[PDB]
RNA sequence: GGAUGAACCGAACGCCGGGUUAAGGCGCCCGAUGCCGACGCUCAUCAGACCCCAGAAAAGGUGUUGGUUGAUAUAGACAGCA
RNA sequence: CAUAGCGACGUCGCUUUUUGAUCCUUCGAUGUCGGCUCUUCCUAUCAUUGUGAAGCAGAAUUCACCAAGCGUUGGAUUGUU
RNA sequence: AGCUACCAUCUGUGGGAUUAUGACUGAACGCCUCUAAGUCAGAAUCCCGCCCAGGCGGAACGAUACGGCAGCGCCGCGGAGCCUCGGUUGGCCUCGGAUAGCCGGUCCCCCGCCGGGGUCCGGUGCGGAGUGCCCUUCGUCCUGGGAAACGGGGCGCGGCCGGAGAGGCGGCCGCCCCCUCGCCCGUCACGCACCGCACGUUCGUGGGGAACCUGGCGCUAAACCAUUCGUAGACGACCUGCU
């Protein structure tokens, strides 16, 4: 079955503006702009009003596959605006049993070391993405803050954290030392 | 039996009379065929399904093509038929829609063995049916019933690839 | 994105088929394939058509699904499509063709004629531009 | 024809365009496929990546130096796909396989000419949006080819050349546009009679 | 059927064209990467196999059983007298690989080193770069010069010097010397051309080349066998001696 | 003064896919690339015009090297606008992809 | 004609020209779809591709497409959260 | 505690490293066992690299995946395999 | 001395795409989800590097034959011709590219007077169109009107610039010598008008080879054998030396 249209309504805030190159949305906001194209996907992106700037995402004559991909389109341009408004931060903390995990975060945020994962004398260092700064919470002993605009990126740099401390030939069950995301919310609280 | 355009023919035949009845009863069927002599063929095949009759026992008095009544207008047409797939035979109620009854028959042939695989030996048609837009049941021929009913032809590829067969120009698939 | 739709009162234009070089009207559409079409005034009768083989223009036309041939040759005569599309760069590029290639051995000659000295002047020209042109100097 | 049939092979689905070209050489047509690179196949990069792999696996066993010679250039792969669809071990197969030139990118001889483009052969109306392809440059490279970033340095230069002939050829046609409607009394008497014979909307 | 133990490969599969070298000087067929970071260096020199001796020193690697204790080690003397550059190559990167772009000639090319251009010197002429030296001279030639140098700065990717030996130097019946194209690595295209300019006719000693205490790549041809069987060749299994057609060979 | 006569190319001779039939030959005329354009062409003269070595007796003119076999366009061949052609004597080999004017010559317009 | 092949499919044979077919085919090898062919199905990191015939089963899939039977639902279904 | 690891009663396959069955090729001859030597190939992986699972606390072990790059030995007895 | 031994000694290497697998974002399926679109990490595997060989595959550069008539190179399309190989029968001198989008033009900002952005105006079954463009061959003679007349021609000289991926090409100046002709529409007659007929019409002063004449400008060399060496070696081949 090819369904007409399917089509799918995003509402843009007021503090934010959104520009369209064909498929490459632009979003400009307080906190900065994220741009994305989505050049593989065969839709039609609109934007509506000069009053309330709905965009519109249309797909016509798709199958169940290709219809799959609006609320994707849509949910990735909500996942920006979320971004450049209130921003994404990702909050991990380390356990360990035995080790104190030690982490020191290197030049602005852009490297972080892992000193004593299970009392190892490696010293892993994971490198952020661009744009995405790490930090050391100051409210829980031990706590990563990885602050960021794209989502994408954000949550990219806490699964290279995550995965560079894992535990290797051993029981995972038992030994449940690393550094887990503890919760996934934004900045500003807005 | 093949196809083509089918086409829709109504076909009466009998029995021969003997002397047990003078005037057998006359048995009339929609039979949708390529030709007379295959909506012969397939008439005795139904009335030997059904009757106890035979060709060489009966006799065909009339077998005429059923034109269609409004051929310009679109209407839906629902098709009771069965089938013998490759491990079993299944009913199967299909929708289409179409301007001409026959052409609705000559669409469900061709979906049964795009769909099913099922060559036109295997389908028996025991029904066919004009219905309205609101006894339809399946999405793909209901979608099609809107009073405002607007799309656009996205990715128009180009079909005329070999005149030029070689050019400067690279085509262009949005008008 | 589009700006040409198939929908109810479109005119089409004709691209092949025993139709070629027409415009019709689309009165319905069947199964995403093909429409009911008309040509009232263009003398195309009503009948299904696929749409692989139409090319839709700019003008619509203001009259219900499946009506009759007399709504639709009202629709189409008031506000002329015949003269507006006449009017059109579309029509008049198939009529330029059209005149091209029905243009017979004289007057290829006069038509290679007109075009030598009209080449000429116009490369003469675009000599003394080039030359007016080519006077800049300032630091 | 006569003179050589220039074909860019950026966009060209491979196997369309190597039946093409060995129908063209086999009429006794010079056939030049130039940027080779940009040759296109159609399923997914891992799936190109991994007949070609297959086919460095077959190799003579007893004397590999003997064996099936895999090319590793795009333009080395492209002129083996026409040589398969070419008969190649006769002296006509052989004629026509002469007939043809393959390059990676364009060279000097070829790219300040005009290049045709395939239709039959093209990505974009032969193949579903939907569907996924390789890049032959990008393929060759992982398989071996060793000029992938020296191609694209020349290519990038003879772009922005390109680009500086475009722009006169452009402002060389503004003028000539002004010209024609600087002179338009000297010049209507002829563009009547193209108008009427269709030349000239 | 399988053979019924296993055993590791008899010899070495890289090494296939176990042939006579085509060459006898030995050449580099890779220079180091070069780096624009670095300063202008030559990247390889020629030297002859003097002989081996031993030395003794101490050695400073902690952890070891030899750590703070003296070792004797055997080592090989290559006496290098300096390099004289006679010229310079440009190379220009293509999509089907270097390729020699233009090659300019020093004023002045050795007789040692003019030597190496001729199969029978006894009853040359000597006529090697006659001609071409006179363009050093005249202001026609000069301004070829030049253009063939601009050329190579805006043109080339890598440039090499044309070196040769000194064979007067050393104790050897050959008088012919040795050429060699040393690549130059560290700074731009103009930067080592101008260096090499400046390096024409000079004579650059191995001090200059490498220094003390680094690890360098030695290229050369080894010492001729002549023909030999499988089991000096290839270091196969002798045979028993109750073989019958001969021990000295593979079986099968 | 001009050239007067249609370009076309000696694809090959009619076959089979195992056998073949050297008495009549398949042209490929430059242009015609459809069935229904190849009525034009039908009884057309065509010459496969080439040169040898020993100078022959030229019509209207002094010897020279060139020769020609004439023929003359029978029948369409195919969909694509090849025709037949039947010549005096069976094309030579060697003029497969090369050459064949198409006269004009027997003219219906 | 089935690439190839004693037996398959077509058809049986004097030497030829023209026309037309069979079985089988018509991207290129290789004659013929260089039709603006029709409708669908299918993405395979071992896809599939034509009698004999030259390789596969039981059992599975929330891949996708049809179809059968039954059920719930504005007296508010289903899924989520409590 | 059916399914970590196993799998009765049944049932579906694969392989040609067993032994059969057959007798199509070879009887104007294809030298018939084993060992030695030597090369290459397969994977249905013993080890090693990277992983998933456990009735995986660690250690050891077991099951499974990608995987044949590399290795898989010295001997007493026996012509032996 | 030479050869030679884990029976002495020395040396043995870097990336890329990724498999399994673990994940990110995220629908399908208002939840979930490593997957559908899009992403990340990822290995004794794979490919390449390093290393070995070097194509009926190329490049750059050097020297290029006498002291006597003796060979050769370039310049002249210089002449007169031979032998042989045949194809062909106008050219296009170039944006990058997208395809659920493109192309052109123009005002304000930034960067060297040109480009890149934001406006605005057009075109889009591509007409600033390869279904296109350019050139267009009968030749001359009287002879007028238009286009031009700041114009075209020079195998005419000298200079300059651009082009290196295989530049083998293209463009611009200064001097000189020509015609006012060549482009369109007309006037005016003529040319073998060879008496119906084919291979006509171009590239073309084509490619290649020997040779004669005619001038100018320039060159005077190597390779191999023999000998020698022994870093080499069955023999060839190889490394060498020789007022
Ligand atoms: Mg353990
Ligand atoms: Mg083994
Ligand atoms: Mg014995
Ligand atoms: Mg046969
Ligand atoms: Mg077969
Ligand atoms: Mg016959
Ligand atoms: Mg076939
Ligand atoms: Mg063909
Ligand atoms: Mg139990
Ligand atoms: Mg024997
Ligand atoms: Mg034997
Ligand atoms: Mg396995
Ligand atoms: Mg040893
Ligand atoms: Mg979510
Ligand atoms: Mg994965
Ligand atoms: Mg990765």
């Amino acid at each position: 079955m090819k369904t007409i249209l399917s089509n799918q309504t995003v509402d843009i805030p007021e503090n934010v503006d959104i520009t369209l190159k064909g498929r490459t949305v632009i979003v400009k906001g307080p906190r900065g702009t994220l741009r994305r194209d989505f050049n593989h996907i065969n839709v039609e992106l609109s934007l509506l009003g000069k009053k309330k700037k709905r965009l519109r995402v249309d797909k016509w004559w798709g199958n169940r596959k290709e219809l799959a991909t609006v609320r994707t389109i849509c949910s990735h341009v909500q996942n920006m605006i979320k971004g450049v408004t209130l921003g994404f931060r990702y909050k991990m903390r380390s356990v360990y049993a035995h080790f104190p995990i030690n982490v020191v975060i290197q030049e602005n945020g852009s490297l972080v070391e892992i000193r004593n994962f299970l009392g190892e004398k490696y010293i892993r260092r994971v490198r952020m993405r661009p744009g995405v700064a790490c930090s050391v919470s100051q409210a829980q002993k031990d706590e990563l803050i990885l602050e960021g605009n794209d989502i994408e990126l954000v949550s990219n740099s806490a699964a290279l954290i995550q995965q560079a401390t894992t535990v290797k030939n051993k029981d995972i069950r038992k030994f449940l030392d690393g550094i887990y995301v503890s919760e996934k919310g934004t900045v500003q609280q807005a | 039996k093949a196809s083509g355009t089918l086409r829709e023919y109504k076909v009466v035949g009998r029995c021969l009379p003997t002397p047990k009845c003078h005037t057998p009863p006359l048995y009339r069927m929609r039979i949708f065929a390529p030709n007379h002599v295959v909506a012969k063929s397939r008439f005795w095949y139904f009335v030997s399904q059904l009757k106890k009759m035979k060709k060489s026992s009966g006799e065909i008095v009339y077998c005429g093509q059923v034109f269609e009544k409004s051929p310009l207008r679109v209407k839906n047409f629902g098709i009771w038929l069965r089938y013998d797939s490759r491990s079993g035979t299944h009913n199967m109620y299909r929708e289409y829609r179409d301007l001409t009854t026959a052409g609705a028959v000559t669409q469900c042939y061709r979906d049964m063995g795009a769909r099913h695989r099922a060559r036109a030996h295997s389908i028996q048609i025991m029904k066919v049916e004009e219905i309205a837009a609101s006894k339809c049941r399946r999405p793909a021929v209901k979608q099609f019933h809107d009073s405002k009913i607007k799309f656009p032809l996205p990715h128009r590829v180009l079909r005329r690839q070999h005149k030029p067969r070689f050019t400067t120009k690279r085509p262009n698939t949005f008008f | 994105v589009f700006r040409r739709f198939v929908e109810v009162g479109r005119v089409a234009y004709v691209s092949f088929g025993p139709h070629a070089g027409k415009l019709v009207a689309i009165v319905d559409v069947i199964d995403q394939n093909r429409a009911l079409v008309d040509g009232p005034c263009t003398q195309v009768r009503r009948q299904a058509m696929p749409f692989k083989c139409m090319q839709l223009t700019d003008f619509i036309l203001k009259f219900p699904h499946s009506a009759h041939q007399k709504y639709v040759r009202q629709a189409w005569q008031k506000a002329d499509i015949n003269t507006k599309w006449a009017a059109t760069r579309w029509a008049k590029k198939i009529e330029a063709r059209e005149r091209k290639a029905k243009m017979t051995d004289f007057d290829r000659f006069k038509v290679m004629k007109a075009k030598k000295m009209r080449n000429r002047i116009i490369k003469n020209e675009v000599k003394k531009l080039q030359k007016a042109a080519l006077l800049k100097a300032s630091p | 024809e006569v003179q050589v049939l220039v074909l860019d092979g950026r966009g060209h689905l491979l196997g369309r365009l190597a039946a093409i070209v060995a129908k063209q050489v086999l009429l006794g047509r010079k056939v030049v496929v130039v940027r080779c690179e940009g040759i296109n196949i159609s399923g997914n990069f891992y799936r190109n990546k991994l007949k070609y792999l297959a086919f460095l696996r077959k190799r003579m066993n007893t004397n590999p130096s003997r064996g099936p010679y895999h090319f590793r250039a795009p333009s080395r792969i492209f002129w083996r796909t026409v040589r398969g669809m070419l008969p190649h071990k006769t002296k006509r197969g052989q004629a026509a396989l002469d007939r043809l030139k393959v390059f990676d990118g364009i060279p000097p001889p070829y790219d300040k000419k005009k290049r045709m483009v395939v239709p039959a052969a093209l990505k974009v109306v032969r193949l579903k949006p939907t569907r996924k392809f390789a890049y032959l440059g990008r393929l060759a490279h992982e398989v071996g080819w060793k000029y992938q970033a020296v191609t694209a340095t020349l290519e990038e230069k003879r772009k922005e050349k390109a680009k500086i002939h475009y722009r006169k050829k452009k402002q060389l046609m503004r003028l000539r546009k002004q010209a024609e409607k600087n002179v338009e009394k000297k010049i209507d008497k002829y563009t009547e009679v193209l108008k009427t014979h269709g030349l000239l909307v | 059927s399988h053979r019924k133990f296993s055993a590791p490969r008899h010899g070495s599969l890289g090494f296939l064209p176990r042939k006579r070298s085509s060459r006898h000087r030995g050449k580099v067929k890779s220079f180091p990467k070069d780096d624009p970071s670095k300063p202008v260096h030559l990247t390889a020199f020629l030297g002859y196999k003097a002989g081996m001796t031993h030395i003794v020193r101490e050695v400073d690697r902690p952890g070891s059983k030899v750590n703070k204790k003296e070792v004797v080690e055997a080592v090989t003397i290559v006496e290098t007298p300096p390099m004289v550059v006679v010229g310079i190559v440009g190379y220009v990167e293509t999509p089907r690989g270097l390729r020699t772009f233009k090659t300019v000639f020093a004023e002045h090319i050795s007789d040692e080193c003019k030597r190496r251009f001729y199969k029978n010197w006894h009853k040359s002429k000597k006529k090697a770069f006659t001609k071409y030296c006179k363009k050093w001279q005249d202001e026609d030639g000069k301004k070829q010069l030049e253009k063939d140098f601009s050329s190579m700065k805006k043109y080339c990717q890598v440039i090499r010097v044309i070196a040769h030996t000194q064979m007067r130097l050393l104790p050897l019946r050959q008088k012919k010397a040795h050429l060699m194209e040393i690549q130059v690595n560290g700074g731009t295209v103009a930067e080592k051309l101008d260096w090499a300019r400046e390096r024409l006719e000079q004579q650059v000693p191995v001090n200059q080349v490498f220094g003390q205490d680094e690890m360098i790549d030695v290229i050369g041809v080894t010492k001729g066998k002549g023909y030999k069987g499988v089991t000096s060749r290839w270091h196969t299994k002798k045979l028993p001696r109750k073989t019958h057609r001969g021990l000295r060979k593979v079986a099968c | 003064s001009g050239r007067l006569w249609s370009k076309a190319i000696f694809a090959g001779y009619k076959r089979g896919l195992r056998n073949q039939r050297e008495h009549t030959a398949l042209l490929k005329i430059e242009g015609v690339y459809a069935r229904d354009e190849t009525e034009f062409y039908l009884g057309k003269r065509c010459a496969y015009v080439y040169k040898a070595k020993n100078n022959t007796v030229t019509p209207g003119g002094k010897p020279n090297k060139t020769r020609v076999i004439w023929g003359k366009v029978t029948r369409a061949h195919g969909n694509s606008g090849m025709v037949r052609a039947k010549f005096r004597s069976n094309l030579p080999a060697k003029a497969i992809g090369h050459r064949i004017r198409v006269m004009l010559y027997p003219s219906r317009i």
